[PDB]
């Protein structure tokens, strides 16, 4: 969301997304222990 | 995250960065650097799950005190 | 508070603490 505010900075896409889940209230290291999972049911989302 | 003893820790609010030789933890809007330490972040797992984690030391406050305590 | 329980509560500190002295 950064390049909405500012200047757009670069971050990896696997600590852009352990920041939302922390926005949503979850912890990060759910996101960090489960990223296969969860970029496999991003994946298949996509598809369907 | 970060590897110390065998466990993963991640920061408890702010982003893990390095300036080459050193790592810090430092809020995600404002860079200043803070030594990593047992208060700035948290234990989860082990490490062998996440991906991309790094080897480093993480300072534990009591530890100085302790010392002292013994000594 | 209506609806509080017993149970113990751990302090990290307290092993530490005792470990040290024994
Ligand atoms: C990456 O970051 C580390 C950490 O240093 C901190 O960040 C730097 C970017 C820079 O801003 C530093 O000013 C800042 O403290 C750099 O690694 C070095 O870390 C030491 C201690 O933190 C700094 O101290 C400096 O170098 C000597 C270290 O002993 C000494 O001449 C001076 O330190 C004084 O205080 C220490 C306190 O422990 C004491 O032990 C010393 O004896 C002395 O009194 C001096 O201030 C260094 O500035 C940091 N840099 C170097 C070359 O030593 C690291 O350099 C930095 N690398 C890059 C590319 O940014
Ligand atoms: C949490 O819920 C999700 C449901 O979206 C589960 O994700 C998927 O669950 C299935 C069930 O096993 C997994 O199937 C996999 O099949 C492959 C076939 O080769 C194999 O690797 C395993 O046999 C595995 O079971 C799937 O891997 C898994 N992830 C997907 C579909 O992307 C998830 O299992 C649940 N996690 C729990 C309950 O802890
Ligand atoms: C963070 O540090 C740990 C411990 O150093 C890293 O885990 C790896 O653990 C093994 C054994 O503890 C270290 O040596 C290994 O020996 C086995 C013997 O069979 C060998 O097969 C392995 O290839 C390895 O050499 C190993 O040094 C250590 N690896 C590293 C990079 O330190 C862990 O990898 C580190 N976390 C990272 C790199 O993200
Ligand atoms: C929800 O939790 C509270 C506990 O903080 C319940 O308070 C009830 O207060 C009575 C005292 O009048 C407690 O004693 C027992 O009451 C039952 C009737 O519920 C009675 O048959 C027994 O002989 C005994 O005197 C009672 O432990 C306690 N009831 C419960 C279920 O915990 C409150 O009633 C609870 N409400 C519900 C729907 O669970
Ligand atoms: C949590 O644990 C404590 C300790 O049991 C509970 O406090 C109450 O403490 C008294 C004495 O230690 C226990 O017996 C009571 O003695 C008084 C004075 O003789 C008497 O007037 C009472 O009728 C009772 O016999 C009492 O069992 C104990 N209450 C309970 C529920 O264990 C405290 O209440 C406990 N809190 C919860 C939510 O369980
Ligand atoms: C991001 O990509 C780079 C490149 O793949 C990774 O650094 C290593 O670079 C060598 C050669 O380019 C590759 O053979 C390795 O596969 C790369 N290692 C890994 C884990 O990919 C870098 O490590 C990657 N960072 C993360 C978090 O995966």
């Amino acid at each position: 969301w950064t390049f909405g505010a500012g200047a757009a900075l670069q971050i990896p896409f696997a600590m852009q997304m352990a920041y939302r889940f922390n926005g949503i209230g979850v912890t990060q290291n759910v996101l960090y222990e489960n990223q296969k999972l969860i970029a496999n049911q991003f994946n298949s989302a996509i598809g369907k | 995250a970060i590897c110390h003893d065998g466990k993963a820790h991640f920061p408890r609010e702010g982003v893990f960065v390095s300036n080459g030789t050193h790592w810090f933890v430092t809020q995600r809007n404002f860079y200043e650097p803070q030594i990593i330490t047992t208060d700035n972040t948290f234990v989860s797992g082990n490490c062998d799950v996440v991906i991309g984690i790094v080897n480093n030391t993480v300072y534990d406050p009591l530890q100085p005190e302790l010392d002292s305590f013994k000594e």
